[PDB]
């Protein structure tokens, strides 16, 4: 279940809320655990949008394509002089 | 009803079926399982989303608003697809 | 029973060319014939067939016959060189079967367990795939009258195998093929768009002249339900309609963001090695 | 004589733009028989095809 | 040529405010130009505070508008590829 209060997902995990906080927010800083808790309200959300793939073949190309026209600055700058 | 805004509320079917709120939901999902209904109950606001429809009768003065219907469908359709070949006749050739 | 029937190029022409046989004597009625067909599965394929002479009284318009010899022993020189080829049923050229086409299927039922009848067509006109095909059964009626047969529809689709391919494929020599990606899709867009216009326009203009004229009735063993069928879905937002358009911007979103990324990598490509293929043959020669 | 020659340069000059956009049209109808004969030489051959051994 | 551009400036899009603090947009003490603009600002009139409602304001989405015109952007353009071809 993404979101949960936190008194009883500590009572399903038993212990304390101040270790169930810093722990479950660590595993957030771990990224395996995709979520976030709501200390306001004592929630917890969990959502994902895991995909970067498109961005991820953007960039390989147009980082590299910078390379590319500066090895085009050797040849199309040599005509020059 | 136009619709759809298939999506329905507890206070319709209540206030209709002059039913209490308790036994809405044995009403719609039985129902759901005559087979005339497949849609789902939204229970946060006791609301009710109906899916699909189960067709029965219908009448006169019909065949002509479903030629209304039909018409607009037809004319959007030549309107849209004449314009799209419309830009690329040239280039075919 | 019988769902999809695989019409080849070869029986079309079959009754066609039958069409020009008695064509050029003329003069009324239809061009009908035996159809060999070849059952592998539910769905049906057709390779070869033979057609009868046939002559049908309109005095009487309820009058038919064949020649049973002509079936016979034809059926038994086609089998003999083929013993994958039987006869599925009849044909006839149209262009709608009159009410007296049913016995004919039921003289023929000691042929065939199920005979199928194919209505062709032999001058291309409307409104696509042409012919038809119409299977023999009895579906009684839900106002439980005595058994009558009202033949069912089976959708009929055109294809070919091996040499069937090679002639007609030589023999088109006439639009380009496809061609792939560019005229193809868009001329189907035109053509099952404008073609799909007129069909239910035409067919609800049937749909308020049977009302108007030809009661009884047709109103309503189907009407009632299969109109309300057509008020199934108006369909429009809101609401999740509207949550489906900006989603569907959403799917537009890679596939044109993968469109400037060939446009960059294209025109890296091929305007760099252009340009240098050029600057160094202008500058070497001159 | 000037302006005689003057209505007889763009005869030829319209002749060759026209020729113009038939070459074009010309040249694109066969550019996609090439694109055709692309579809023959990749279909060509087999599937299946027998391997052997090279020297 | 102030006066009308700090109404033309102002809004869209601003947040919440409240009266006081727009007795000091206008200033004066209360002037008939606080009726003036709150009408053609509109915007909105609260009580002693003011709103952006509702919201924001419009709330562009914006659909599949632009995806006709998406259509249309490669319709053309695909009349370009064949331009090539």
């Amino acid at each position: 279940f993404s979101r949960v209060q936190i008194e009883h997902i500590s009572s399903l995990i038993k212990l304390s809320k101040a270790d169930v906080e810093r722990k479950l927010s660590q595993m957030i800083l771990d990224k395996k655990f995709h979520g976030i808790l709501d200390q306001g309200e004592g929630v917890l959300i969990i959502f994902d949008e895991p995909p970067v793939d498109k961005t991820y073949e953007a960039a390989l190309e147009t980082i590299q394509n910078m390379s590319k026209v500066v090895d085009s600055l050797y040849n199309k700058a040599k005509k020059l002089t | 009803r136009p619709a759809n805004h298939r999506q329905l509320t507890f206070e319709e079917i209540a206030k209709s079926a002059k039913i209490t709120v308790n036994e809405v939901e044995l009403l719609v999902m039985k129902a759901l399982s005559v087979g005339l209904v497949k849609g789902s109950i939204d229970e946060v606001d006791k609301r009710v989303h109906m899916t699909w429809v189960q067709p029965r009768v219908l009448d006169l003065q019909q065949i002509k608003g479903m030629k209304d219907r039909l018409e607009f469908w037809c004319t959007d359709v030549k309107s849209m697809e004449m314009l799209v070949e419309h830009q690329a006749h040239d280039i075919l050739t | 029973a019988v769902q999809k029937v695989v019409v080849h190029p070869l029986v079309l022409l079959s009754v066609v060319d039958h069409f020009n046989r008695i064509g050029k004597v003329g003069n009324q009625k239809r061009v009908v014939g035996v159809l060999l067909g070849s059952w592998q599965k539910k769905v049906l394929d057709v390779s070869n067939s033979f057609a009868v002479p046939f002559d049908e009284d309109d005095k009487d318009d309820s009058v038919w016959f064949l020649d049973h010899d002509y079936l016979e022993n034809m059926y038994g020189m086609f089998k003999k060189v083929n013993a994958r080829e039987r006869i599925v049923g009849w044909y006839h050229t149209g262009p709608k079967l009159h009410k007296n086409d049913i016995a004919i299927n039921e003289l023929m039922k000691r042929y065939c367990p199920n005979s199928v009848l194919v209505i062709i067509d032999v001058k291309p006109k409307d409104l696509g795939l042409p012919t038809e095909a119409y299977i023999s059964v009895e579906e009684v009626h839900d106002d439980g009258t005595p058994t009558s047969k009202t033949f069912e529809h089976v959708t009929s689709e055109i294809g070919a195998e091996e040499a069937e391919e090679v002639g007609v494929e030589h023999l088109l020599r006439d639009i380009k093929d496809t061609t792939v990606g560019t005229l193809s899709q868009r001329i189907t867009n035109q053509v099952h768009g404008l073609k799909g216009l007129n069909s239910k326009l035409l067919d609800i203009r049937s749909y308020l002249e049977k009302v108007a004229t030809g009661k009884l009735p047709i109103n309503h063993q189907i009407i009632y339900q299969l109109q309300d069928v057509f008020n199934l879905l108006p369909d429009v937002s809101l609401q999740e309609f509207v949550k489906a358009f900006y989603l569907k911007t959403n799917d537009q979103m890679v596939v044109v963001y993968l469109a400037s990324l060939i446009r960059s990598v294209v025109a890296l490509h091929n305007l760099i090695n252009n340009k240098i293929a050029n600057r160094d043959a202008e500058k070497k020669e001159g | 004589d000037l302006y005689s020659r003057y209505k007889k340069l763009q005869q030829e000059l319209e002749f060759l733009e026209v020729q113009e956009e038939y070459i074009k049209d010309e040249q694109k109808n066969l550019k996609k028989e090439f694109l055709h004969a692309q579809e023959e030489v990749k279909r060509i051959q087999s599937i299946p095809l027998v391997i052997g051994q090279f020297l | 040529t102030i006066r009308d551009e700090i109404a033309g400036c102002i809004e869209k899009a601003y947040e919440k405010i409240l009266f006081t603090e727009a007795t000091r947009i206008l200033f004066f003490n209360t002037p008939k130009k606080m009726t003036d603009y709150a009408k053609k600002r509109g915007w909105v009139l609260g009580p002693n505070n003011y709103y952006s409602f509702a919201s924001q304001q419009q709330k562009p989405e914006d659909t599949t508008i632009p995806s006709t015109e998406l259509a249309k952007q490669v319709i053309e353009y695909a009349r370009q590829l064949e331009m090539i071809v």
